[PDB]
């Protein structure tokens, strides 16, 4: 029973997306892939993945396509191994699905090798220490929660706070000039968003159809059944692993949304005979996510810079899925709806974000000191806000109002217009250098810009843009005064 | 015609609470069929069952309308040849009935011309009315903020001891007595004394002329009744109103108190039927049961039925599935709040949470 | 001549001659839109010539459909067609398209739309066919003689409490 | 019924070698006519209450 | 030469609106998610859908019609095909069930199709005018978009969608049928009377010619309520795949989930959160992914979705509400407090969003919307934290946003333009609606003989398409518009506002109050 | 503070009860769906 290739079985039960298969010669190994060879008048092929063994002959499986027109006793043939996906530079510039089949209608892909989507995570001895700052061109991220090359980044947020927008901005700022390759994994998200990304990448020449592309796309979306949404992330991760190990390249891995991987497994968990856990997720929530996350790491051979978007259901960060993902990250960016409702974008709550490289040993001393001072001032400003609410701004002392006035400028100065959100904002984006951000905030903290109007810091880039906006504000105010004077 | 299953003989196979399984050798009768237990069993009253499910080609699950005390296995049961039918017509006016249609006023026989089944199909789209007009109740809050519609559906959502019953009596006094058409009072899971008080009140007002023509019919299955009866008294009362609406083209008032007990009764039996409960613990078919019942309470092109239903909110939780699902089935919604009552304000209507459909300048001034 | 490519890089059929012939054989101009629909389905995007033919059919067609359609207007249909061409297809209307619009305005007696189209041709294109400009002015002065320069109910004097707000 | 059963048997290629047998069943749902079922092929030539 | 069906077994058990089947030994067997016919009589059949295939061979069936006729022991025939329903232009103006059966009033499309591929779509760039200034400006909707309508009971969720369908009637009559917008209104678990009232309402405005209704009333079994959205969108996919645009309204998905929960629990499916089945997200997800904007290569057709969702006490933390919000490209949140406060439609702009953005707005509306957005943002903050222009113009913007019927594009854009350029600064907030009514339904310049414009007058409805082409800030149209609004402001202030501010009599005061309230419900 | 504390302590009690009820309902559903097979034991030798 070593080689199960071509082994035959029959469908015994079909309930939703879960199908039970009976093999007379013994069920193949778990995670094995099976094809429904029977002609059932289907418009699409049917493939199953074994997830459990009910007995020595019966095996429970999840289908990757809809189980429509599936009859009992239908013949099934093993593929001799797990689900395999193509790898190599020949996949660049292409769009794939969970099964590794091109869906871009751009002709056959020349694949020299295929790898299984299920692989063992790197061990402790295969861990590399890479502490280098990643410049994303964003004031908030670069200052409070700087990102580390070869590390893991999470974008925790609700619905409509700007998770997808930030990912687009990161791609536009980090991927266009990236030395290595990029892999984008769409998981249980809107199909149109994938289409817009594909068009933008082609325009930005990341995907050069006539020339050489430098990115791969793997899409399993909402329309797909839960089986596909629970494995598309593994497929893309497998491609990135190959680029990391075989090609020895530094690769980017964008995932949106990682929560859908958990959600899909919860949907099928009920039909697998597993008692639901708290809230209603599957009991294997922590272990399943851990196996996937540990594979997303930088080893001694190569480096993977991972950016993952996490959906916090109903803005409840105490939910098991968002919480379980916090310990598997090197930099967490927590977005808040209240911030967005106030016109501040990106709607980052700096008091809830964290970074591993926020240590003087890794980053410059000035950078560390400035960030801590900003955080302390914001914390104090929030406490003073209660007093402003009850007593009023008048009753605050001289020192307190200076904190209030400076802190408000910090809150508005953290906002930044992105180059990808021009339609939303109607203004050109800005790319702020790391040094400019540190100097601008350092001067603001010590009061070098106390006389600048507050609104001059709203939706701008570096300090230079602040001065220009203040000058423009002064000019228009003078014109209004002149108009009033004539009246 | 005569049913092909009348006189069919079955034997009791399982008894659990108010749920009884019956095995028929020749085949289980159709669902909703009525069965009578023939064995004496030393009972003080007859035992009647209504089929609700089919376990197999021979076994059928049923709910008992009376208590299942002294009921043994293998007891003999006989099909009645049809669903539970109740009397209809002017003969029922001035009388009190139960779920089975038996008069409980200890007066002469009804002598009805015919009977009709409680379970019936609802009016279709083409048989719907398009008449909107204001029913003046004399109450300031209702007539102003949430005016009621003639021939429409009205609900009074409220907790315990908030004023639901009082408002109904006020509406009865101010409308039913001075009403040209007929009236039907359906008591469902409510105090038995209230029915007695209403009966005395209707006799004193001479809406029931024991020796003359009456304009009101009473149908009562109260708290003391088992869940089976409380889940069907509303159907029987509604059936009488349907006959007046259609067979006579007469305007009808339908005062139901309380409709929540109907859903509660179906929940109790559903637990025994072996069904997986929904949220809170209600039956999964909560919405469907209300839909079938409420859709029958409507005004067609033949006649009009103005319905006023009292809704009990358990634990003062307006988000409970029972009251929550009932909002979509009501033209007018009157929400009562306990805190308002504790402030000395009666009625305790919370106008912000109330609504009406005829609050349209095209209808009202 | 030169292969065209769509948004995603796939090629589009450019031989749009047969479709133009089909358009030039329609009786009611609503049927013309059906031809445009078929062209798009067949991945044969219309060119400037196709839109001009559609405008010609609208001007020369008796009515929108065999049966009358309430509030039907040839001018509205053509302007919407131009909006689709310029915005959702990125094609600049030429002189021919605007001339068809001006002819429709003159034919229909709508002399105020003619003034606006006249300026459009004088702004984007090079002037207006002086034959049509004169025809529009003749229609306008006919209204002045007959008094149909503006709807009459507008000229009726009103007041704060003399206006019926439906 | 026998003629219909034979015709159905002829149509079925799988049952070419099988021997035809007829089994009568009483259905109270049909007042007139008959129906024939063979290897899943069902032919209805019956009527019920109007 | 016989109409041989495929018998697969008998009916074993019946539990309400669902059933179970036992297969006869040695029979072909039935396929998953297929339609079957239960022979309730030698000539009458009841429709059912396959839902479960158990190890024992038993089959779970969702009944769709003639449930009362189903009894244990009856025969079952297998069609062997999925659900297909009639589709085409011949169904418009009719009321139908999810099965396609027409409901009397007083081509086959598959219901289980897949959504368009990633490369089969195109960016949303064509607007879909709801007719409401608030939505069209601050919450753009584009064809091929899914825009949720979430709110509490009795807040205008149904009215706004119906108005959106009605607003297309006038447009469709003028432009070619190519760009006409067809409507599929799907009523789920609603009262039968409400459907009839909606049918009459659509008929009055003549919207039935471009609209069809798919009704699954409360009295109907859960199966029909479960399939109604899929059948409705299928009728709308017929036009999408043929270079035409459609608008599908679901009223409402909240009751669909209940029906799906009812079916699953009765068929012995494990419950999940709030007793809903585990795969409740996937239900709506595959429903709304079928609404897209096809690429030029496939025709350019589209389907626009307006699913409706109900909350309890303005709680958007519920289960199904959250799932739908995470699927759609935007949400319109109708707030109870605003509704009772006199703001109608009660659109909460702060909680509402459209992820398509200005791309779903006409070139004419882009400039007005962009500047309007900044003013309101400042207005919200100024009051939250001195008669500034932002605060003067914001209050009048809110007053303009109140409506009862959809507004023609020309009338709406020109009123917003006026309030944007300060033409209403001298006008009191209470009189803004009266000012708008005179601007649209009257012409002060002609009344007082001071109109020197050549073409730009509000009574020339054909100007809507010229505006939509050139923009209101263009040399062709800018000058006459400014003069038209400059004469209108001067005449209005002089002849109307002066008298209005001089009213003290109780009779006159009451008369004015009636006028202004009527003007709210007129324009 | 005494009115919002009660609603907070009343909410936690309800939340614990409901979550536990959900889990047990799923447990009973998966127990009900399960069916015991024929017992393959030497019944005669009893
Ligand atoms: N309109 C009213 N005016 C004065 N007191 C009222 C009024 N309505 C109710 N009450 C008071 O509230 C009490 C309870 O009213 P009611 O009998 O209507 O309760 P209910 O809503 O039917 O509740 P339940 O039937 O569940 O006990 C009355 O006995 C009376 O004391
Ligand atoms: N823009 C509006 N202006 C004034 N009244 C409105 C407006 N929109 C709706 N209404 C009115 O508000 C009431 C509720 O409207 P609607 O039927 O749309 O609510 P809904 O969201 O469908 O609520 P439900 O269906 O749960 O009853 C109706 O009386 C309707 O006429
Ligand atoms: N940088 C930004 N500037 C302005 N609006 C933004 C920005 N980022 C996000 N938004 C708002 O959020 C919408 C996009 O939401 P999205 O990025 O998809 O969030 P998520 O995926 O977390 O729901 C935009 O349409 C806009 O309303
Ligand atoms: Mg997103
Ligand atoms: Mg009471
Ligand atoms: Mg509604």
């Amino acid at each position: 029973v070593a080689d199960h290739k071509g082994r035959v079985g029959h469908v015994s039960q079909v309930i939703g997306a879960v199908v039970d298969v009976h093999f007379a010669d013994g069920v193949p190994p778990v995670l094995t892939a099976l094809d429904v060879v029977d002609k059932l008048g289907r418009d699409e092929p049917l493939t199953l993945e074994i997830v459990q063994h009910l007995d020595a002959h019966t095996g429970r499986c999840i289908a990757m396509q809809t189980t429509d027109l599936l009859k009992l006793k239908a013949k099934v043939v093993s593929t001799g191994g797990n689900i395999s996906v193509p790898v190599g530079r020949e996949t660049l510039g292409r769009i794939f699905n969970v099964l590794g089949d091109a869906i871009d209608q751009r002709g056959p892909v020349g694949e020299k090798l295929r790898m299984p989507i299920h692989a063992v995570a790197p061990k402790l001895a295969d861990q590399a220490a890479e502490d280098a700052v990643l410049t994303t061109g964003i004031k908030v991220i670069d200052l409070i929660l700087p990102y580390c090359k070869g590390g893991k980044i999470g974008l925790f947020g609700g619905a409509g706070v700007g998770k997808t927008v930030i990912i687009m901005e990161l791609i536009n700022n980090v991927a266009k000039g990236h030395g290595g390759f990029s892999v984008f994994a769409g998981v249980g998200e809107r199909t149109r968003e994938g289409t817009d990304l594909y068009l933008e990448m082609m325009q930005s020449k990341v995907i050069d159809l006539k020339g050489e592309s430098k990115c791969v796309l793997v899409y399993g979306q909402m329309n797909e059944p839960p089986g596909a949404r629970a494995r598309v992330a593994q497929s893309a991760l497998t491609m990135a692993e190959y680029f990391r190990d075989v090609e020895g390249q530094d690769v980017l891995l964008f995932i949106d949304n990682i929560f859908r991987f958990t959600q899909a497994n919860s949907e099928v968990s009920a039909l697998l005979g597993r008692i639901p856990a708290a809230v209603g997720y599957q009991p294997t929530l922590a272990e399943d996510l851990g196996q996937l996350q540990e594979r997303i790491t930088s080893t001694t051979k190569g480096s993977i810079t991972s950016v993952q978007a996490v959906y916090v259901p109903a803005d409840d960060i105490t939910d098991p899925a968002p919480a379980t993902t916090f310990s598997h990250l090197d930099a967490t960016t927590v977005l808040d709806r209240a911030v967005a409702e106030s016109g501040i974008y990106p709607a980052v709550n700096p008091l809830e974000c964290a970074s591993r490289i926020m240590d003087p040993d890794v980053i410059s001393v000035d950078h560390y000191n400035v960030a801590q001072d900003v955080v302390q001032m914001l914390t104090k400003y929030r406490e003073l806000q209660d007093i402003i609410a009850v007593l009023g701004i008048d009753e605050l002392s001289e020192e307190d109002k200076l904190i209030v006035d400076r802190a408000r400028k910090l809150v508005k100065f953290l906002s930044q217009p992105f180059q990808v959100a021009e339609v939303f904002t109607g203004m050109t984006g800005h790319y702020v250098q790391l040094d400019d951000t540190i100097d601008s905030f350092s001067g603001l903290l010590m009061g070098t810009y106390d006389q600048v109007p507050e609104m001059a810091f709203y939706m701008v880039g570096g300090i230079n843009s602040v001065l220009e906006k203040a000058k423009k504000m002064a000019e228009e105010a003078a014109e209004l005064e002149k108009m009033r004077r004539a009246r | 015609p005569v049913a092909d299953h009348k006189g069919r003989v079955g034997h009791v196979s399982q008894v659990i609470g108010a749920v009884v399984d019956v095995h028929f050798a020749d085949g289980v009768p159709p669902v909703l069929t009525a069965l009578d237990v023939v064995d004496k069993l030393g009972r003080d009253e007859p035992l009647t069952l209504e089929i609700v499910q089919h376990l197999d080609a021979h076994t059928g699950r049923c709910i008992a309308m009376q208590t299942t005390d002294l009921l043994k296995l293998k007891a003999k049961v006989v099909s009645t040849g049809g669903n539970i039918s109740v009397p209809v017509g002017r003969e029922t006016l001035g009388r009190i009935f139960n779920v089975l249609g038996d008069a409980i006023d200890q007066r002469g026989p009804v002598g009805e011309k015919l009977r009709m089944p409680i379970h019936a199909v609802a009016p279709k789209l083409a048989d719907q009315a398009a008449e909107d007009a204001v029913l003046t109740t004399g109450i300031k809050v209702i007539d102003l903020i949430l005016p009621y519609c003639k021939g429409g559906k009205i609900g009074l959502f409220g907790g315990a001891g908030v004023g639901k019953t009082v408002i109904i009596m006020e509406l009865i006094n101010n409308v039913a007595k001075g009403h040209g058409g007929f009236s039907v009072f359906a008591g469902v899971g409510e105090r038995t004394r209230e029915g007695t008080d209403l009966y005395l009140e209707m006799m004193q007002s001479k809406v029931i002329d024991l020796k003359g023509e009456s304009k009101c019919v009473l149908v009562y299955g109260q708290m003391n009744e088992p869940p089976g009866a409380r889940a069907r008294v509303a159907q029987s009362a509604l059936t009488m109103a349907e006959y007046f609406r259609d067979v006579e083209g007469q305007d009808v008032l339908l005062f139901i108190d309380n409709i929540f007990r109907f859903t509660q009764a179906n929940s109790e039996v559903s637990a025994l039927l072996g069904r997986i409960p929904a949220a809170v613990g209600y039956q999964p078919t909560l919405a469907e049961d209300l839909g079938q019942l409420q859709e029958r309470i409507t005004s067609t092109t033949k006649g009009s039925i103005t319905s006023v239903q009292a809704v009990y909110v358990p634990a003062d939780d307006i988000t409970d599935p029972a009251p929550a699902t009932t909002f979509s089935h009501l033209d007018a919604t009157t929400v009562l709040d306990r805190a308002v009552a504790e402030s000395g304000i009666y009625p305790a209507v919370n106008p912000l949470e109330c609504a009406s459909r005829i609050m349209d300048p095209d209808v009202i001034s | 001549a030169a292969k065209k490519y769509d948004l995603f890089g796939y090629e589009v059929d450019t031989n749009t001659a047969p479709w133009i012939e089909k358009i030039k054989k329609c009786k009611y101009y609503d049927e013309a839109g059906e031809v445009l629909v078929n062209m798009n389905v067949s991945n044969c995007p219309p060119d400037i010539a196709t839109y001009n033919a559609t405008l010609q059919c609208i001007y020369q067609s008796p009515s929108k459909q065999s049966t009358p359609v309430d509030n039907e207007s040839k001018f509205c249909a053509m302007m919407d067609l131009l909006e689709e061409m310029q915005h959702r297809n990125r094609l600049k209307p030429n002189e021919e398209s605007w001339t068809w619009v001006m002819k429709e305005c003159v034919k229909s007696g709508q002399f105020r739309l003619g003034y606006c189209i006249q300026q459009v041709m004088e702004t984007e294109c090079k002037g207006c066919p002086a034959d049509l400009v004169k025809a529009n002015e003749a229609n306008a002065q006919k209204a002045k003689t007959e008094g149909k320069e503006h709807p009459g109910h507008l000229s009726q004097q009103a007041g704060l409490f003399d206006v019926k707000v439906e | 019924a026998r003629r219909v059963a034979e015709e159905l048997h002829k149509g079925l290629k799988e049952l070419a070698d099988y021997t035809l047998v007829l089994k009568t069943v009483v259905d109270r749902t049909i007042v007139k006519g008959f129906a024939v079922e063979l290897a899943g092929q069902y032919v209805n030539k019956a009527e019920g209450q109007q | 030469f016989f109409k041989t069906t495929e018998m697969i077994g008998y009916v074993h058990s019946i539990d309400g609106t669902i059933a179970t089947l036992i297969p006869a030994p040695g029979n072909p067997g039935v396929a998953y998610n297929t339609i079957i016919q239960i022979q309730v009589s030698p000539t009458t059949f009841a429709a059912g859908l396959v839902f479960n295939l158990e190890k024992d061979g038993r089959i779970g069936i969702i009944l769709m019609d003639n449930i009362t006729e189903v009894q244990s022991g009856q025969k079952v025939m297998a069609t062997g095909q999925l659900l297909h329903i009639p589709v085409g232009a011949g169904v418009l103006g009719k009321v139908v069930n999810p099965l396609g059966h027409e409901v009397p009033v007083g081509t086959l499309g598959k219901v289980d199709t897949g959504a368009p591929n990633i490369v089969s779509r195109s960016p949303v760039n064509y607007n879909l005018l709801t007719g409401f200034k608030a939505v069209d400006t601050m919450i753009p909707i584009g064809r091929g978009q899914r825009e949720l309508i979430v709110g509490d009971r009795q807040t205008g969720k149904t009215s706004i969608a119906v108005s959106t369908i009605i607003n297309q009637v006038r447009i469709n009559q003028q432009i070619l049928s190519k760009n006409a917008v067809i409507s599929i209104y799907v009523s789920i678990g609603q009262r039968c009377s409400n459907v009839a009232r909606i049918h009459r309402l659509l008929q009055s405005y003549g919207a039935l010619r471009y609209t069809t209704v798919m009704a699954a009333t409360a009295a109907e079994p859960a199966g029909l309520q479960y399939l109604a959205p899929y059948a409705g969108v299928t009728m709308g996919e017929y036009f999408m795949n043929r270079g035409r645009h459609c608008l599908c309204v679901y009223d409402d998905l909240s009751k669909q989930a209940v029906a799906y929960r009812q079916i699953s629990l009765l068929l012995r499916r494990p419950p999940g959160r709030e007793a809903y089945p585990g795969d409740v997200f996937y239900l709506h997800s595959r429903l709304l992914e079928r609404a897209a904007m096809l690429s030029p290569g496939k025709g350019g057709g589209s389907v626009t979705a307006l699913p409706i969702v109900e909350t309890l006490s303005n709680d958007v933390t519920a289960y199904i509400v959250t799932n739908v919000i995470s699927i759609t490209d935007g949400q319109i949140y109708l707030d109870t407090k605003l509704f009772t406060g006199g703001q109608r439609p009660a659109v909460n702009i702060g909680l509402s969003v459209s992820r398509v953005g200005s791309s779903a707005q006409n070139a004419a509306m882009k400039g007005v919307a962009g500047k309007l957005k900044g003013i309101l943002a400042e207005y919200r903050k100024l009051a939250a934290d001195v008669q500034t222009i932002p605060m003067i113009r914001g209050a009048r913007f809110v007053a303009l946003f109140n409506q009862k019927q959809p507004s023609y594009f020309m009338n709406a854009i020109v009123s917003l333009y006026a309030c944007l350029n300060g033409y209403l600064d001298d006008v009191k907030v209470q009189y803004v609606k009266f000012y708008e009514y005179l601007l649209v339904h009257r012409d002060l310049g002609i009344m007082y003989g001071t109109a020197k414009n050549k073409f730009f007058y509000m009574y020339v409805q054909e100007l809507n398409y010229l505006i939509r082409f050139f923009t209101l800030n263009s040399p062709i149209l800018h000058g006459e518009l400014e003069e038209m609004l400059k004469q209108h402001t001067h005449l209005f202030l002089q002849h109307y506002q002066s008298k209005m501010n001089a009213i003290k009599s109780e009779k006159d005061v009451k008369a004015l109050k009636n006028l202004l309230y009527s003007c709210k419900r007129a324009v | 503070q005494q009115r919002t504390s009660s609603l907070y302590n009343k909410t936690r009690q309800f939340g614990i009860t409901a979550a536990l009820i959900e889990i047990l309902s799923a447990m009973s559903s998966l127990e009900g769906n399960a069916m015991k097979g024929v017992r393959r034991n030497k019944f005669w030798e009893g």
